[PDB]
């Protein structure tokens, strides 16, 4: 019954549609269709509080870029997103959507989120990363991150397993409700 | 539904100093809506940036969709925080407000620019949506 406003941001298929999906609808979304524009909604009851949050989905290709911008006003959240398994990803974090957010949003809580959490762990990647001299991102490396572009709070989730998700959502509620 | 004397209508009640800057460039202006096609008419609210909502009537053509202010007996091209009123459909994209089971968005993706459009019922809502759709695809 109180309304709130969540925008995710992050790179192409860093995981940000699956981890809306899954938590609003409990499903996960099987076919892959990268994101122009999209929005949902779900309710949640954190702390005795009761919220209905909308979820703005936003493109992460960069031929995008123009579009993006249209989802921010009005923002009382901002999950940022990168892939665990790909390091490249949370290097986009202050190079690119830290300062995109910092220059429309600049005064928006901000949950870094790792996604894809499923993966750290799983042998396929981490030989597939090695082959490239690349190693999954760790959860240090992720809360460094958080500390540097001075997000509200750091999450790991995986939308596949659903680990992760429901307190992912708790956090950006909490951080949606403050201020 | 007789949709060229609607459209007669539309045309006859405009204002003929009234125009509207679309995203493009090009000025779109009473004169303008002379040899157009009406597809659908009907009452609508737009979303201002403040959160308000104004009464317009939506005219979607078959080509672009307008929206008109009544003032003092005539039609306007409606007002909202410098956004383009008049739309082209082409690269135009819909989708439903999730929260908000009355409300669809108008993406015109040129800088692109959303509108946020209220019907009075979600019955009223998915109808616009599917004529807006099925007048950007052509069929
Ligand atoms: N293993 C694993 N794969 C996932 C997980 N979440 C999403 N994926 C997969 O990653 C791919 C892209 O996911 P998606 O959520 O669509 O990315 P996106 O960030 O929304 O992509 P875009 O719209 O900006 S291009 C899909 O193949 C999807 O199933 C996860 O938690 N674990
Ligand atoms: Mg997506």
């Amino acid at each position: 019954a109180i309304r709130k406003k969540l925008v995710i941001v992050g790179d192409g298929a860093c995981g940000k549609t699956c981890l809306l999906i899954v938590f609003s609808k409990d499903q996960f979304p099987e076919v892959y269709v990268p994101t122009v524009f999209e929005n949902y909604v779900a309710d949640i009851e954190v702390d005795g509080k009761q919220v209905e949050l909308a979820l703005w989905d936003t493109a992460g290709q960069e031929d995008y870029d123009r579009l993006r911008p249209l989802s921010y006003p009005d923002t009382d959240v901002i999950l940022m997103c990168f892939s665990i398994d790909s390091p490249d990803s949370l290097e986009n974090i202050p190079e690119k959507w830290t300062p995109e957010v910092k220059h429309f949003c600049p005064n928006v809580p901000i949950i870094l989120v790792g996604n894809k959490k499923d993966l750290r762990n799983d042998e396929h990647t981490r030989r597939e990363l090695a082959k490239m001299k690349q190693e999954p991102v760790k959860p240090e490396e992720g809360r460094d991150m958080a500390n540097r572009i001075g997000a509200f709070g750091y999450m790991e989730c995986s939308a596949k397993t659903k680990d992760g998700v429901r307190e992912v959502f708790e956090m950006a509620t909490r951080a949606a409700l403050q201020a | 539904y007789e949709k060229k004397v609607r459209l007669n209508e539309i045309y006859t009640k405009t204002d003929s100093k009234s125009i509207m800057r679309m995203k493009s460039g090009q000025m779109f202006a009473k004169e303008d809506l002379k040899r157009k096609k009406l597809v659908r008419d009907g009452s609508v609210f737009l979303k201002n940036a403040a959160g308000r909502l104004k009464e317009v009537q939506a005219v979607l053509l078959t080509d672009i969709l307008v929206f008109l202010q009544e003032k003092d007996q005539k039609y306007i091209f409606a007002s909202l925080d410098q956004k383009s009123t008049v739309i082209s459909l082409k690269k135009l994209i819909v989708r439903e407000v999730a929260h908000e089971e009355k409300g669809l968005f108008l993406i015109s993706m040129g800088d692109p620019e959303m509108v946020e459009v209220h019907a009075s019922s979600k019955e009223e809502r998915n109808s616009w949506i599917q004529i807006i759709q099925d007048t950007i695809n052509h069929h």
